[PDB]
């Protein structure tokens, strides 16, 4: 027995960036090398920076501006042609391990009194260090004394906090930041048992991978609780026990009324074992079900009143169109004309108003689509879209095939380990004249500067357009994220993001200083958000004129004399990449001019509205490999080495050659049809490239791949074929083509 | 004699001489009507293995019997019923005094008639789970004991509810599961089929052999519904919902089929449909007062809810038991039909744990000497009469039976008339049923009854029970017809009409009906009120009428509307010995040096150094007087030598176990003495018959309009 005092005792014992010119049609075989390249540097003097070091100043890992050099008035960015938006992504991985920003425990968070900006880098401090000016709306403000009382002598103890080194950390929310006490990841399983999700296996394999990766679920706090519903023509509850479980059948889809008062949404530490029973259960409990309907609308409400209470995540896994109850859906009308207004617009409302629900009780609703039939993603959608979840879709899922469980299962485990805050809000502030406009991404917004998470993932993507009132009077402006969450460990945090870009009066500094990836993303939201409420063709209208006003103005505005070489395509390299994203885009699955199927379409959007800007890119343009050349040092470093990319041209397919596309969805394995017996192979490297580009730690996604070489082998080739958006293809122009349409189009 | 009849027919009439007119019948105010018991045992009771032999005469299907004209030469025998002349039989063409077939050597028979090809009895059990974790142990402790007492081949069914109703499935072995509804709405037929429907309703009855680890373990693991009760409220309890779910499941797959659902409430519906009391706390329970002055809020949609329930387990064959276990009501006054127009139990008791509960529950499945219940389904009842005797109805636990070929239908009714075919759901030796006669016309001469009880036996077989009787017919002022009246049966008759009457100034027709029949049979002298006297067989009638008149059924002054509905459902079911008790109660006087012995209903008889025993058949109480409750309070009955102070403690304990044996339900017992808080039970029951007899006595030498 020892006191703590026997303790203590026996253990003692300016630079700004330059325009460089290009000729497009000289560019040719693009460089494509360019789509790794960081954008252009953000020119911040030391002295504009407290603490100058490489972490002073926003990552483009955390945020993006779409301008890296900001129009100093509005009428300057009009006239560049050129988009202002800011590209967020607040977590990097989807395991909260990985890469945390610096976390400040000290509960000291210290904000302008007028526009509640957070302390930052980009401060300055006044009078004897009493103060300092926001620089964000510049009143001066009184400096607290805790903020030295780290070194109590050393003045230079502020100097060492995050929020002053740093332009991306976090801060452990003081105790008025909560009103409730931050939540335990609750959980609620509504799966499809019908037929159709029995013969196709869905069900077996998501019982499977769910009871395999109970371990994988979060659970830092140990309140992690969970919750259960298989769902047909009736909702089937379960109530769990401690470590006697019994189904409560309920078919009565008028109104949602739940079976009993508690365990169903149970502690996952200390009811594991029964639900391990349970869940081995489930699967014989429905072995053999004649019913085809499945009351989606009906479970959803119940799961709302089910889990509502506390807030939380509804995970939806489906092989069925919604059936029978409250929003019921049909096979629709199957297109070119209107398509959007008839196979994307929502069907039965019953979806867009059960998000507005959700917004009140803090539920986020994720969905798992997997089935040979329609199932109208379009119109579910909506449900991730508007409460931070995401659809997933499976194609033509039936356990025949060992691979479809595979990429589902491997998915579907991927994010239920995903760690995810709830009651998150995020906002951004802008620095005098900057202004946040519209607010792009999955989540609930319908007040502006304001987008609310019931939970936030770890896996999407955000987009801010920015206005540039009408001057910014300063030489720099700066935008600050801010996202009040409730981490998945019963803690309430605060993150914090704060740019710094330089202001300037010269068009050639603007263009010379924009990010062509983030404009790329801007644009793309900007057609995926047409493609869905408006036309698709005035989405592929808005791409290409995107392409259009752009080379018009650098032509017009920029560009000095037509005596260059040979009748070129001018523009700067680093925009070098633009237009052949932006035709990329025009050929993408998403907006593509012919037929399409419902689905599809509706999946593509959702997937480029939402993709973390690293995949969306490698979706509209992209990987190839060509193996039969391969280098030798590749195989292995743990990390696998990987080839240089090749053009996506069907041109460099040498017909006797082994080719990866890697389009960031499928991965395709093109083997030409006179190659050397050397078939029979190295096999380690093939399959260890493969290997990574799959195992990814920012996303669930698993790439199904799909070998290559009369009908079937035709349509592999077709498809695969389509991937190469550099061709002409699709009856769509190829890249060169473009080029020479662009050209005549902005010539006089 | 009257107790002759009785023993031998389970038969007891007001008049055993009928008047040969209508005229005399109504002059003679008590109507011509019997109290039966068709299921009544006999030691020595007459069982035909094989079917009886129908009059052929058109329209009659009567039952050969002791009162037919056998003719032997002719072989072929005449109805007493309808009076036809039918041709004996091939098998009975031999008919000598030592070769009588079975039908002929008794009044009353029973024969075995075909075989049901179906299902087997049906317990659904309903039980409400908002109830004290106590009170609800003890009731699934007698569940589980009632269950090894039932045929093994048994259907079972199980529904548990409170807020919400939940229909157990058995037939899943996997995973015990239970379809759940609302218990704030009124399912349909329709509704519920589709809901429910491996897939046929007829997975939630299951044999009670391929089942009963499963069932067990069930009722071993309920527990209390858990549900949040706010501030001042009762808890949410949707009886009438589960009523509702019970009768349409059974409805759907089992119409027309014994089924008996069994409800175990702790406390008022506070739920719509059925909603008896709302559920916060301010809201009193109805009381006699507020439903007569139309004030009781729920009282009227109740009713008028469990009536449409009533009529459909009725009409569909299902009965309808309810159990009470807690201090309050739970709404058997709006409640009681379902119990009543099926052969049904009605038990209100305090809780789960009394032995009024636990004795009475498992009495319900008491057995015969056969070894198979008592209980009987699926009773039809049908009155035969010879042509110069009508039926006017039946008081009892059945329902009519519309649409029949009968044509001794009486214009006039007493009771369920408009027919002389009843129904009951259950029946059972215990029951009882008054079958009320008129006299059709408007040398010995004789009326004829039959009564057959075609139902199904708990062995397995259907079965008729036939009785038969005649009664000769006198013209008005013949002596005999004054000899043969039965007033104790006269008396249990008319407090039968007067319940039905008070179910549908009764006791003014109490009074004048008794004044009416004094005035024509007592003797006396105009205008000299001491002159009157009555003859030693009427002599009792006024003091039966006495005492009837402030009974617990008639006059519900201290009474919940519970205790009435329950009461009432008892007597409307009781014989003719036990519902003498329950109009006046027993009262027998124990002392060292006497024998058991009769005392006036009055506070003479309250004495310090006796033992008193009453017995209102609901209540058995002995109240020991200062003295003996002094010796007793102390010692002496433990003393060798003061035997015989025990045996007089003792006498009255085993008269009392006497009562108890074979009585339904079982009374409540009540041990106390002078000074004990009880005692006023006793002395609650002690103006005046004396001031009663005097009054009445002027009245009945006096004329009227
Ligand atoms: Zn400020
Ligand atoms: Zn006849």
């Amino acid at each position: 027995f020892l006191t703590p005092a026997q303790e203590q005792l026996h253990q003692q014992i300016r630079p700004m960036n330059q325009l460089y010119p290009i000729d497009l049609l000289t560019e040719l075989p693009p460089p494509i090398t360019d789509l790794t390249l960081p954008p252009p540097p953000l020119v911040i003097p030391p002295e504009r920076m407290l603490v100058p070091s490489e972490l002073s100043n926003a990552s483009p890992d955390y945020i993006r501006s779409t301008l890296n050099a900001v129009p100093k008035n509005s009428s300057l960015l009009k006239k560049s042609k050129l988009p202002f938006g800011l590209v967020i992504r607040p977590y990097q991985h989807l395991y909260d391990d990985i890469d945390p920003p610096p976390l400040n425990e000290d509960g000291l968070i210290v904000r302008c009194r007028r526009c509640r900006s957070y302390m930052n880098p980009f401060v300055t401090f006044i009078e004897q260090g009493r103060r300092w000016r926001c620089n964000f709306c510049r009143l001066a403000n009184d400096v607290p004394m805790q903020m030295d009382q780290s070194d109590p002598n050393d003045p230079k103890s502020r100097y060492d906090r995050n929020e002053i080194k740093c332009a991306v950390m976090e801060y452990m929310a003081p105790k008025e930041y909560t009103l409730r006490q931050p939540p335990p990841a609750t959980y609620c399983f509504l799966i499809d048992v019908s037929q159709s999700s029995i013969k196709s296996g869905l069900l077996a394999t998501t019982i499977n991978t769910l009871l395999q990766n109970l371990d994988s679920i979060p659970n830092h706090d140990e309140r992690t609780r969970i919750s259960i519903l298989c769902v047909d023509n009736a909702i089937h509850y379960f109530k769990i026990p401690l470590d006697q479980i019994n189904m409560m059948d309920i078919a009565d889809l008028e109104e949602p009324f739940l079976p009993r008062p508690n365990s169903m949404v149970v502690s996952l530490k200390a009811c594991r074992q029964n639900i391990e029973t349970l869940l081995t259960k489930i699967p014989q409990i429905f072995q053999s079900n004649l019913i085809t309907n499945f009351a989606l609308g009906p479970a959803l409400k119940s799961a709302y009143h089910l889990i509502g209470g506390v807030g939380g995540k509804i995970i939806v896994v489906s092989g069925t169109l919604p059936n029978l109850g409250i929003g019921k859906l049909q096979r629709r009308n199957e297109n070119t004309s209107k398509e959007t207004a008839q196979l994307l617009s929502c069907q039965d409302s019953f979806y867009k108003n059960f998000t507005i629900d959700c917004s009140k009780v803090q539920i986020t609703v994720d969905l798992f689509l997997a089935s040979e039939d329609y199932m109208d993603v379009a119109s579910l959608s909506n449900l991730s879209r508007f409460t931070a979840g995401q659809t997933h879709f499976y194609p033509g899922f039936s356990g025949k095939n060992p691979n479809d469980i595979v990429k589902f299962s491997t998915e579907f485990a991927k994010h239920i380990s995903m760690d995810f805050c709830m009651e998150t809000v995020m906002r951004a502030r802008g620095s005098t004249g900057l202004r946040m406009s519209r607010f792009y991404g999955h989540f609930f917004n319908r007040s502006s500067d304001l987008c609310a998470f019931s939970t936030m993932p770890r896996d999407q993507s955000y987009l801010f357009e920015v206005n540039v009132d009408e001057s910014i009077m300063a030489d720099y402006c700066y935008v600050q994220v801010a996202v009040l969450l409730s981490l998945n460990n019963s803690q309430r945090r605060i993150r914090i993001i704060t740019l710094a870009m330089p202001t300037t009066e010269s068009l050639a500094e603007v263009y010379a200083s924009a990010d062509q990836l983030a404009i790329a993303s801007f644009y793309n939201s900007k057609a995926v958000e047409k493609a869905l409420n408006s036309s698709l063709d005035d989405a592929r209208v808005l791409i290409n004129k995107s392409v259009q006003d752009i080379l018009a103005t650098y032509k017009k505005e920029i560009v000095v004399s037509n005596t260059a070489g040979g009748a070129p395509l001018r523009l700067c390299a680093n925009l070098r990449m633009f237009p052949l994203l932006m035709h990329s885009l025009t050929k993408h699955m998403a907006f593509r001019s012919g037929i399409v199927p419902s689905d599809h379409r509706a999946s593509a959007l959702n997937n480029l509205e939402s993709l973390p800007l690293k995949y969306l890119i490698k979706n509209i343009y992209p990987d190839v490999y060509s193996l039969h050349d391969m280098a030798d040092e590749a195989g292995l470093p743990g990390t696998i080495v990987l080839p240089q990319p090749i053009n996506a041209t069907s041109s460099l397919f040498e017909r006797y050659g082994l080719y990866l596309i890697d389009n960031g969805n499928e991965l395709f394995l093109w083997m030409g049809g006179d190659a050397v017996p050397a078939l029979v192979f190295f096999n380690q490297r093939v399959r260890n490239i493969i290997n990574q580009l799959r195992n990814h730690d920012d996303v669930i996604t698993y790439q199904s791949l799909y070998i290559v070489r009369a009908r079937e082998v035709a349509t592999l080739r077709l498809w695969a074929s389509s991937t190469l958006v550099e061709d002409k293809i699709l009856n769509n122009e190829s890249y060169r083509e473009f080029l020479q349409i662009m050209k005549a189009r902005i010539s006089k | 004699d009257f107790e002759t009849n009785e023993d031998i027919n389970g038969v007891r009439f007001t008049w055993n001489v009928f008047p040969s007119t209508r005229s005399d019948a109504n002059s003679n105010v008590v109507p011509v009507g019997c109290l039966y018991t068709p299921l009544k045992e006999y030691d020595e009771l007459n069982v035909a293995p094989y079917n009886p032999v129908v009059c052929s005469g058109p329209h009659c299907k009567s039952i050969l019997n002791p009162y037919c004209v056998i003719d032997p030469r002719n072989s072929s025998w005449s109805c007493p019923i309808c009076n036809s002349r039918n041709h004996l039989p091939p098998q009975y063409t031999n008919l000598s005094q030592e070769n009588m077939p079975l039908e002929l050597q008794s009044t009353t028979i029973e024969y075995i008639t075909n075989k049901p090809v179906t299902v087997p009895p049906i317990f659904f059990f309903v039980v409400d789970l908002t109830s004290e974790t106590e009170n609800l142990d003890s009731l699934k402790e007698s569940i589980i004991t009632s269950l090894s007492l039932l045929p093994p081949n048994a259907l079972i069914g199980l529904i548990t509810y409170g807020n919400v109703v939940q229909l157990h499935d058995l037939s899943s072995e996997t995973i015990d599961r239970c379809n759940v509804f609302r218990g704030d709405r009124e399912y349909q037929l329709e509704a519920l089929t589709e809901m429910l429907t491996p897939f046929s309703l007829n997975r939630f009855f299951l044999p009670l052999e391929q089942v009963e680890f499963k069932l067990n373990q069930l009722l071993e693991n309920l527990s209390p519904d858990q549900w949040s009760v706010p501030a001042g409220h009762r808890p949410l309890r949707a009886t009438g919902s589960a009523l509702n779910i019970a009768s349409l499941l059974l409805q759907g797959c089992y119409k027309n089929i014994p089924a008996r659902i069994i409800l175990f409430a702790s406390g008022p519906g506070t739920v719509a449909p059925g909603l008896i009391v709302n559920s916060e706390l301010k809201d009193p329970l109805r009381s006699h007062h507020d439903i007569d002055s139309d004030h009781a809020q729920h009282y009227k949609k109740a009713c008028k809810f469990y009536n449409q329930i009533a009529q459909r387990v009725a009409a569909n064959g299902h009965t309808v038991d309810i159990f009470a276990g807690c201090y309050d009501q739970i709404g058997m006054s709006e409640m009681k039909q379902l119990t009543d127009s099926t052969g049904g139990v009605l038990l209100l008791t305090d809780a789960f744990s009394t032995a009024i509960f636990k004795q009475s529950y498992l009495r319900l499945f008491a057995k015969d000497e056969e070894g198979y219940l008592k209980m009987a389904f699926n009773g039809n009842m049908a009155v035969k009469t010879s042509k110069d005797l009508k039926v006017q109805g039946l008081i009892g636990h059945a329902s009519a039976v519309k649409k029949t070929d009968a044509n001794n239908i009486s214009e006039s009714e007493i009771g369920i008339g408009a027919t002389s075919t009843w129904k009951m759901a259950s029946l059972s030796p215990y029951h009882s049923y008054a079958i009320f006669f008129e006299i059709a016309n408007t040398r010995p001469h004789l009326a004829y009854t039959q009564f057959i009880t075609t139902y199904q036996h708990s062995s397995g077989t259907n079965r008729i029970r036939v009785t038969t009787v005649a009664n000769q017919l006198l013209p008005f002022g013949t002596p005999a017809i004054a000899a043969s009246f039965d007033q104790e049966a006269a008396a249990v008759l008319m407090a039968r009409i007067a319940v039905h009457k008070a179910e549908t100034d009764v006791i003014r027709w109490l009074d004048r009906t008794l004044i009416k029949l004094c005035q024509k049979y007592a003797d006396y002298n105009k205008d000299d009120p001491q002159s009157f006297r009555l003859a030693p067989n009427f002599s009792l009638y006024p003091q039966f009428t006495y005492y009837l008149r402030r009974s617990q059924f008639l006059s519900v002054f201290n009474n919940s509307p519970d205790e009435t509905a329950f009461y009432r459902h008892i007597f409307t079911r009781e014989d003719t010995t036990n519902s003498l008790i329950m109009i006046q109660p027993t009262l027998t006087s124990f002392s060292m040096e006497d024998d058991p012995q009769p005392v006036l209903l009055d506070s003479i008889s309250v004495k310090p150094n006796t033992i008193l025993l009453l017995d209102t058949f609901f209540f058995i109480l002995i109240y020991h007087g200062e003295q003996i409750a002094q010796w007793r309070k102390a010692g002496y009955q433990d003393d060798p030598q003061y035997a015989d102070f025990k045996a007089l403690l003792e006498e009255p304990k085993l008269e009392a176990a006497e009562l108890l044996v074979d009585r339904f339900p079982l009374p409540r017992f009540i041990d106390t003495e002078a000074g004990g808080s009880q005692a006023r039970f006793l002395l609650s029951k002690l103006v005046s018959l004396q001031n009663f007899m005097t009054h009445l006595q002027q009245v009945a030498v006096s004329g009227q309009a």
